[PDB]
């Protein structure tokens, strides 16, 4: 409904897409 | 509702992520 | 394997001349097999995008002339088994 | 001799018998019609 | 809910639509046409048919359902068929059992199956008409089972 | 290819010009003395041998394996014997004591890298 | 490689080797059974498993087994 | 919070689209308001809406609130 | 040289072989101690040229099992003229074909299904013909039930003689093989005994039976003023008032005034729009030109006389330089090798029946067959499915030729086996143009399907979008328009009217239409000839690969039923030469599948339907196929869905048989599936877990039951696709096009 | 043991694991597998005639 919160929404998916790379890179 | 945003992530990611995904696990198989 | 690519222009007058002075008129040509081509190829053949479907004397004369074309020249190569 | 030896096999009697209860149903269906009792 | 068939009144209804349906068929004929007196018959085929479903329980749709529960209200339906039924296929699986255990002691047992002993096979094809009875004094025998048979590995 | 896969070049010799089979394809002329032939892999090989031994002596007889480095090796004959017939030089492997009936259960191999009939 | 492995069911008939078209088992002289003969699987590096052996293998339940290994560029048998 | 207004009458709606395949005449066929979206037959916004959410607020609030629980597994 | 050399009293003729089943192959005669003795029982009993390599009792085996297949022929068609005479309406449709809807077959009355009689009129009911006999006899000149009776008499005389044929040529005179390698008197009596004489000798009969018999029903006479065929050979004078040319008698066949006899002969071509069906003067000439061009065609073989040819000295004589040798082996071949004959002889009469569907839609030779559309459909139909087994069959026995009587000594540098030195380089350019086709073809419609789903129907191929107008069939097409003055000069009207003039109103029914090809029917053109590259594929992938590929190097070795090698080179499960021509039956019930929903389709709407009055125009499905044909949702919605509505709804009337032919035949399709997914390294225990079943209450079978083999187990399952998936399509047109034809 | 004995199989691979079976050859010559019996009923290899051990051999009465 508003615009801030959606760069807030994948600022916070683009880190867990670096825990997702992160974890991605040890098993 | 930021509106223009589908008109860059679906491109990006849609096209031109299994380009270079493509090519992240294709040389992948040779490291 | 092409042992006697010699001449070619010999069917040439080879499939015309035996086509021309032939009339048999009441087909599409009135005239000879091959008048009735040649004569229908120079009105076209100033860069005329013209010629459609139904124009009968140069796209019936296009096939119904090759194919004897074809054949009397490939022939002509059978003309090169006798060697 | 031979010919019923022929006439015992395993097609030509189940022919011979579904041939027969297949007679049995066909004509125990135009006689009796419409059987939903009994 | 089961109404009584008999006054079930979509079910007359369709008693109506198929003698009139196919009675739209016979307005093509003459009154001694071969066609006409077919349906003649069947007309009568269709009456017959309708008023000898007087004792079924035809539903909501006009269309006889049946029960399963032996109520000895409704046993013509099922259970005097499933009797009679069992009483066929008891006869059948009884003949073949009987008829493989003679021929599985003959000189050629791979024979005996294409061209069947037509004497013997004809023994049994008969003889098995007791076989509540006759199952039930071999299997007093032990001679019904069997026992220590192939297996797999376990 | 001749640049980096084995080709398999199988030699022998005749008495007269007869006409084989190829494993290819189609016939092949059958040089009556002595002649090569390179293959692709071993099946077809030991397919033409079983194509000409079935027919007619066709004997001293082996496929060199060319392999790209450039030595050969030396198949089917092995031992100037033919394989079904018995030379007592053959050292035995891949025996094991019994049948199936005694291969261990693979939850015995489980985690562990063995197969389940070695014992 | 496909491990060929050859029990001791083994009674030397033979049609193992005659059946194989890959020379990867021959016969060896072993004085266990009643024609001194059992089958052996040296090259198994030419193995391609194609069980043809299995197949011509009249024992009571197969004497010789084959069981799928690795895939390596003869056992995989293409031909280029 | 528009389909919490009329849960009868209005569809709910998925997510949007953005194809360039759409040429012209496909994009009257999914215009349901300035949106384009797909409409959502999964009962999403019945299990939400029986939740108690009345809002997009709340729905904001819960996905970083699960893009959080995410990054925590 | 020639002469007849025939073994007489060859085998007895006693009982006594019956009652040793397998006694044929000495593979099989060790009895069942398996159930795959049975089915091996059967798959094995035509194998003649595997019995015994014995090439003498193998050809009398043949040759006299041709006189029973004969036999059933003289059976079934005896069976046809009696149901014409006893059970049809025959007589009764006589008097107006283009009312009363064409019916044989009675059913008896049963429970139910005497709803299956259908009343098409002529005062008695009973299940509709779609196989138009009665066309074929009209045209005939069959008038009344009793030389229906006759001829089925005649065709139960000569199913005797088949029968008595056949028993005489195996079993107490039957032929040496110097008989049978005489090939040149065979073509010398098959091009002008056998064919010749039978064209001529029914131009006799259409010309002193039909053209009197079809003149005096052209004018409209009732079949009880019309004479007996008979009547009009004994005096001419019943002749002469019809056609005046027979007043002078053969004079001027013999002088050669042949201009005299453009009454009874003529050139003509179109149709007869009284009838709807060819003008029979032209068909008889037409006969007689069959005649005299065969009897022409059977003198170029020597036989006795040294007058002719053999076919040695003429193969010989091919030698071109790109293949070496020249066809120096083929009369070797051909002469040796049953299999070989019958892939060419199975090709050639395959792909002659779909020749004939083709000219019997577009130019419908029997009176009153385009105006019963259901007979004018499936007799298309039918003559293409049969036109399409008899092309696999060639991928059968051509591969089966490389199998088992290929030799590479009789076979060496000639034209045959100079192809299977570069078969990678035809299979190759085969898997090319089955994938350009295949995207050119089939893409175009997921082109079309996605434009007009994305509602851009300006970026299809439609005709107002990018138009794909077929350039050559539309300029061809438009020379058979020219044809009847231009260039066939003694012509009057066309070839056929699926090419020029205005379409022909049979009673109030159209018997042809100018088919006009634009830009859909162009994409179904790529799609046949897409999905006739496949089925060549497979079928020259099945012969070529047949004997020693580059996987398998010994499959002569293996056999041709074998199902495989093994899991060896990582599996080659459905490698044989089999195995191409099971998966050319697939094939083949794709293309023949979209061949006719080709032709149903584009002929309801393009050709059929009905006129109303001002020359008014009326399709069945009312020009929906260029609009529709470009894509798959007009496809399968405008087709398939649209055209089941008269299959679907059919329960309570007359039609419902194809309402039960439509599911069960869905059912025996998916019954297929069980076949040909599974396998019997399944079957087999779980069938071994129920004979623990058995085993326990002592019924063990003494035949040990096994599962199918691998080989049947996928050959059953083509052997139910087929059926379920042709019989679908067979109870949905028959179901469609009775209801309005 | 002796030839011609009926005897039933203890090995639970064998095809005909717990049927009784012929014996036709006993070989007294240290062979493993000495005792080829075959059966009734036939395998899926068609080979009824197969050989086994003495442990895997119960003879009946
Ligand atoms: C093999 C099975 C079989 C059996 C058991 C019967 C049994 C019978 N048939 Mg019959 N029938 C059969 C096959 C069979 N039919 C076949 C295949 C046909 C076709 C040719 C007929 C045609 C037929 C007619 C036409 C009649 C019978 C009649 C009869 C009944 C005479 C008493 C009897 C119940 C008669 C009867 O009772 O009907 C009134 C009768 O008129 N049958
Ligand atoms: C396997 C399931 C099944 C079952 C339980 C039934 C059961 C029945 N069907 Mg049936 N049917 C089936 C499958 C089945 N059907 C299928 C798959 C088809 C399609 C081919 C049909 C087609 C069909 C028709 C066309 C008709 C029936 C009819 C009937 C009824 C009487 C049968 C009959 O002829 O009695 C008469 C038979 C006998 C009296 C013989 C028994 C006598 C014994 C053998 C003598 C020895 C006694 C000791 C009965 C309720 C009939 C009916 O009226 O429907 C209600 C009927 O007309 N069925
Ligand atoms: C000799 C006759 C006979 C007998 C007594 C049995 C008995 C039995 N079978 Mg069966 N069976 C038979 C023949 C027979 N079968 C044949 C010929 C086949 C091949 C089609 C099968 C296939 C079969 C399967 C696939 C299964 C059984 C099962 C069973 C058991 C459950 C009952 C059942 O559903 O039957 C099943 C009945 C059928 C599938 C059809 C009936 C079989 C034929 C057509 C009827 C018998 C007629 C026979 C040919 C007469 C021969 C003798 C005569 C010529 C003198 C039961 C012990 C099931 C089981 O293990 O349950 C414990 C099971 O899953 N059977
Ligand atoms: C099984 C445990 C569970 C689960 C899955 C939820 C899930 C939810 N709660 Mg919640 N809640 C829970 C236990 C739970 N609750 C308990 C125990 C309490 C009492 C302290 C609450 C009190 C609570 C409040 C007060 C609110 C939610 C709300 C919500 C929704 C959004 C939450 C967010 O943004 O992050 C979400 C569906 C919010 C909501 O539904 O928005 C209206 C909201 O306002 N919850
Ligand atoms: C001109 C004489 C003549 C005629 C008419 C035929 C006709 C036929 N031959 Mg034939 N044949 C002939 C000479 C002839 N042959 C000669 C000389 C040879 C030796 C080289 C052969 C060798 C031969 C073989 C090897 C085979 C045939 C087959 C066939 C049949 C093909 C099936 C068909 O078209 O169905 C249409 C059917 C008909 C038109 C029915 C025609 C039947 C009538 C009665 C005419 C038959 C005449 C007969 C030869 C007279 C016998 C003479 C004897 C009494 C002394 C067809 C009947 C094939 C077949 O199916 O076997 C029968 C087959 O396999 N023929
Ligand atoms: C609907 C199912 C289906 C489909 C699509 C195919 C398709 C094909 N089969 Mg086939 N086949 C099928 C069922 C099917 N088969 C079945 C059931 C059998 C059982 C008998 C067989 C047996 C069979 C044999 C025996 C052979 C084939 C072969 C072929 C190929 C022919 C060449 C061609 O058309 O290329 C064109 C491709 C198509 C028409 C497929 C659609 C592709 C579209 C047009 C374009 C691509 C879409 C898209 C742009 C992809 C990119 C996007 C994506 C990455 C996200 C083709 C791929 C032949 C082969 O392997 O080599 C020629 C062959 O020899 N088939
Ligand atoms: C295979 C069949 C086929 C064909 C012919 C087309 C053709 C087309 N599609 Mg398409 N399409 C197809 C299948 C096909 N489609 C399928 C299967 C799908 C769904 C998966 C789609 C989905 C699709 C969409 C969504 C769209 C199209 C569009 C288009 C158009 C423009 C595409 C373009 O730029 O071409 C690309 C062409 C090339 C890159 C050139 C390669 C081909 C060249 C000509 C080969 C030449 C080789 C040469 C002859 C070799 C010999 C010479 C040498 C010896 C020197 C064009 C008409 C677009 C449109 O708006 O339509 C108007 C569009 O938006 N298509
Ligand atoms: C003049 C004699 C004559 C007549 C009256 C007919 C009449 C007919 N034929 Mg025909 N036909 C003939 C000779 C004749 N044919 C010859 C000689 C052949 C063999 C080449 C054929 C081959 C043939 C086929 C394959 C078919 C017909 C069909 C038909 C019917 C369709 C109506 C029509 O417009 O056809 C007009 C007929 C023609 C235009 C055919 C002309 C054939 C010429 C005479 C061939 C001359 C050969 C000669 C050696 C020169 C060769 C070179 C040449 C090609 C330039 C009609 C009854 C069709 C049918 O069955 O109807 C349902 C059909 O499918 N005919
Ligand atoms: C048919 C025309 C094919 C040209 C072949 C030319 C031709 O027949 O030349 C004849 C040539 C044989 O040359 P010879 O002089 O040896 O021929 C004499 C002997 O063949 C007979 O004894 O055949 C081949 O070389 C075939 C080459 C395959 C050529 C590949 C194309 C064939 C497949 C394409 C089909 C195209 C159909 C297109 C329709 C428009
Ligand atoms: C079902 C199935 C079977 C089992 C099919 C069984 C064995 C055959 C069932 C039909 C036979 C004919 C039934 C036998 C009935 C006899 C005819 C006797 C019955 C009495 C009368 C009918 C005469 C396979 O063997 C198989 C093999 C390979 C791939 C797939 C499959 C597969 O899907
Ligand atoms: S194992 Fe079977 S195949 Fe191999 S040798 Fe002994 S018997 Fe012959
Ligand atoms: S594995 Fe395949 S190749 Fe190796 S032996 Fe057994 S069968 Fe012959």
């Amino acid at each position: 409904i508003t615009d801030n919160q959606v760069f807030v929404a994948l600022i916070m998916a683009l880190v867990c897409g670096y825990l997702a790379v992160k974890l991605a890179k040890q098993l | 509702s930021a509106s223009y945003l589908p008109s860059i992530l679906v491109p990006t990611v849609g096209l031109i992520l299994p380009f270079a995904s493509m090519a992240i696990l294709f040389i992948a198989i040779e490291k | 394997y092409p042992l006697n690519p010699a001449v070619i222009f010999i069917a040439l007058i080879g499939w015309s001349a035996v086509a021309a002075i032939p009339s048999n008129i009441p087909v599409l040509g009135g005239t000879g097999l091959t008048q009735a081509f040649l004569a229908s190829i120079q009105r076209l053949l100033a860069q005329y995008p013209t010629g459609p479907k139904l124009d009968d004397p140069f796209w019936f004369y296009l096939i119904v002339y090759h194919v004897g074309l074809f054949a009397l020249l490939i022939f002509g190569q059978i003309g090169y088994a006798g060697y | 001799m031979n010919l019923k030896k022929y006439l015992s096999t395993a097609p030509v009697v189940a022919t011979l018998w579904l041939f027969l209860t297949a007679g049995i149903l066909i004509e125990l269906n135009r006689f009796f019609p419409d059987s939903l009792f009994y | 809910v089961l109404t009584p068939c008999q006054q079930s009144e979509a079910f007359h209804k369709r008693e109506i639509n198929e003698v009139r349906t196919l009675e739209n068929r016979q307005a093509n004929y003459e009154a001694n046409s071969p066609s006409y007196l077919a349906l003649q018959s069947q007309i009568d085929q269709v009456h017959k048919r309708f008023d000898k479903y007087g004792t079924l329980l035809c539903g909501q749709d006009g269309l006889p359902h049946l029960i399963t529960d032996g109520d000895w209200r409704h046993a013509r339906e099922f259970t005097i068929p499933a009797l009679l039924f069992l009483y066929i296929t008891g006869w059948i699986g009884w003949v073949g059992r009987s008829y493989l255990k003679y021929t599985k002691e003959t000189k050629n047992p791979t024979e005996q199956e294409i061209i069947l002993d037509v004497p013997m096979a004809l023994k049994y094809m008969l003889s098995g008409f007791l076989w509540p009875l006759s199952a039930w004094q071999e299997y007093r025998s032990g001679q019904l089972l069997a026992k220590e048979d192939e297996i797999t590995v376990s | 290819c001749a640049e980096t896969e084995e080709k398999y070049a199988m030699t022998w010799s005749s008495d007269q010009q007869h006409i084989f089979e190829m494993p290819t394809g189609g016939a092949a002329v059958m040089n009556s003395g002595d002649n090569l032939l390179y293959l692709a892999r071993k099946e077809q090989a030991l397919a033409l041998a079983t194509q000409l031994r079935t027919q007619f002596k066709i004997q001293d007889y082996k496929i060199y394996r060319i392999f790209p480095s450039g030595e050969v090796q030396y198949l089917h004959p092995k031992d100037g014997v033919l394989p079904y017939q018995v030379n007592k030089g053959r050292e035995q492997v891949g025996r094991v004591k019994s049948t199936i009936g005694k291969n261990v259960n693979p939850a015995q191999v489980k985690f562990t890298s063995k197969a389940t009939y070695d014992r | 490689a496909h491990t060929v492995k050859i029990y001791d069911n083994c009674i030397g008939c033979t049609q193992c080797v005659r059946a194989c078209p890959l020379d990867v088992l021959e016969m060896v002289p072993w004085d266990g059974c009643k024609a001194g003969q059992m089958a052996s699987a040296p090259r198994t590096e030419d193995c391609v498993g194609c069980k043809r052996c299995e197949t011509a293998c009249p024992t009571d339940f197969l004497s010789i087994r084959v069981y799928l290994g690795g895939e390596t560029t003869r056992s995989m048998g293409l031909a280029y | 919070e528009q389909w919490v207004a009329n849960p009868l009458k209005t569809k709910p709606l998925a997510h949007a689209i953005w194809d360039p395949h759409f040429g012209q005449a496909a994009l009257k066929a999914f215009t349901r308001g300035d949106t384009v979206a797909n409409i959502s037959y999964s009962g999403v916004y019945h299990w939400w809406y029986t939740i108690g959410i009345r809002n997009n607020v709340e729905l904001y609030t819960g996905a970083l609130g699960l893009l959080v629980l995410s990054a925590v597994f | 040289q020639v002469k007849v050399v025939v073994d007489r009293d060859v085998v007895p003729t006693s009982f006594e072989k019956w009652a040793k089943p397998g006694h044929f192959s000495r593979s099989l005669a060790k009895g069942p101690k398996t159930t795959t003795w049975i089915w091996n029982l059967h798959a094995d009993a035509h194998d003649f040229d595997s019995h015994t390599s014995s090439l003498e009792e193998v050809s009398r085996k043949i040759f006299s099992a041709h006189f029973g297949q004969l036999a059933i022929i003289f059976i079934w068609l005896s069976g046809m003229y009696f149901h014409g005479a006893r059970f049809s309406n025959y007589v009764a449709w006589l008097s107006n074909p283009t009312g009363i809807k064409p019916s044989a077959q009675v059913v008896w009355p049963i429970v139910g299904q005497q709803i299956l009689n259908a009343d098409v009129g002529g005062g008695m009911q009973g299940i509709q013909i779609t196989s138009g006999l009665f066309q074929l006899w009209r045209a005939s000149g069959i008038v009344n039930e009793l030389q229906l009776y006759v001829t089925a008499l005649g065709g139960l005389g000569m199913a005797g003689l088949m029968i008595f044929a056949g028993w005489f040529h195996y079993h107490k005179a039957a032929p040496k093989l110097e008989w049978f390698q005489n090939v040149e008197s065979m073509l010398n009596h098959h091009l002008a005994g056998l064919l010749g004489l039978g064209s001529l000798s029914w131009a006799g009969h259409q010309i002193h039976v039909s053209l009197p018999i079809n003149k005096l029903l052209d004018a409209g006479v009732a079949p009880s003023s019309i004479p007996l065929p008979h009547e009009f050979i004994l005096n001419r004078n019943l002749m002469a008032e019809l056609y005046p040319s027979f007043q002078q008698g053969l004079v001027p066949f013999f002088t050669l005034n042949w201009k005299q006899y453009s009454d009874i002969l003529t050139f003509k071509g179109g149709l007869s729009p009284v009838t709807g069906g060819l003008w029979l003067t032209d068909v008889a000439h037409h006969h007689l030109a069959i005649a005299v061009l065969f009897l022409v065609a059977g003198h170029m073989y020597r036989t006795n006389w040294g007058i002719g040819h053999s076919i040695k000295q003429i193969l010989e004589a091919h030698k071109g330089p790109l293949t070496g040798e020249g066809h120096k082996g083929l009369y070797e071949i051909l002469t040796t090798s049953w299999h070989a004959n019958l892939a060419i002889n199975l090709a050639m009469l395959g792909s002659l029946s779909i020749i004939v569907a083709h000219h019997m839609y577009a130019m419908p030779p029997y009176p009153y067959l385009a105006t019963d559309y259901p007979t004018q459909l499936s007799l298309f139909t039918h003559h293409m499915w049969i036109g399409g087994f008899c092309i696999v069959g060639a991928g059968a026995h051509a591969a089966i030729y490389m199998v088992r009587d290929y030799s590479p000594t009789v076979n060496f540098n000639n034209v045959l086996d100079r192809m299977i030195r570069h078969r990678d380089a035809i299979i190759s350019h085969l898997n090319w143009v089955c994938i350009f086709l295949g995207m050119h073809s089939f893409g175009l419609y997921i082109h079309n399907d996605t434009m007009r789903a994305l509602g851009r129907a300006q970026d299809m191929f439609s005709d107002t979008a990018i138009q794909l107008q077929p350039v050559f069939a539309q300029w061809i097409q438009q020379i058979h328009t020219l044809a009847p003055g231009n260039t066939a000069v003694n012509a009057l009207a066309t070839a056929s009217y699926a090419f020029g003039a205005d379409t022909v109103t049979v009673g109030s029914k159209i018997a042809m239409m100018p088919i006009k090809l634009g830009t859909a029917d162009f994409m179904v053109h790529h799609i046949h000839a897409f999905t006739i590259h496949v089925t060549t594929l497979i079928l020259l992938k099945g012969v070529l690969y047949a004997r020693n590929s580059r996987l398998i190097p010994d499959k002569a070795n293996l056999g041709f039923r074998f199902p495989c090698d093994g899991p060896g080179r990582g599996g080659t499960c459905q490698v044989s030469a089999w195995d191409h021509v099971f998966l050319g039956l697939f094939w083949m019930y794709n293309a023949l599948s979209i061949v006719i929903f080709h032709f149903s389709w584009k002929m309801q709407s393009d050709v059929w339907g009905t006129v109303t009055s001002n020359g008014a125009i009326s399709h069945i499905t009312g020009g929906n196929f260029a609009q529709s044909a470009i894509t798959i949702n007009g496809w399968l919605r405008d087709f398939l869905w649209a055209q089941a509505s008269q299959v679907i709804q059919s329960y309570g009337s007359s039609l419902s048989a194809y309402g039960l032919m439509f599911l069960g035949a869905h059912f025996v399709w998916a019954f297929s599936l069980m076949f040909l997914f599974s396998g019997r390294g399944y079957w087999q225990e779980l069938i071994e877990s129920i004979v623990w079943a058995h085993n326990k209450l002592k019924v063990a079978p003494a035949i040990a039951p096994r599962a199918l083999s691998i080989t049947q187990g996928r050959a059953v399952g083509v052997a139910h696709y087929l059926l379920g998936g042709i019989a679908t399509t067979w109870a949905f047109f028959l179901a469609r096009i009775i209801a309005v034809g | 043991i002796k030839k011609g004995s009926l005897v039933k199989i203890l090995r639970p691979e064998s095809f005909w694991y717990n049927e009784v079976g012929t014996v036709v050859n006993v070989e007294t010559s240290k062979v493993l597998y000495p005792v080829l019996v075959r059966f009734d009923k036939v395998n899926y290899s068609g080979l009824n005639s197969t050989n086994f051990s003495l442990d895997e051999l119960v003879e009946i009465k």
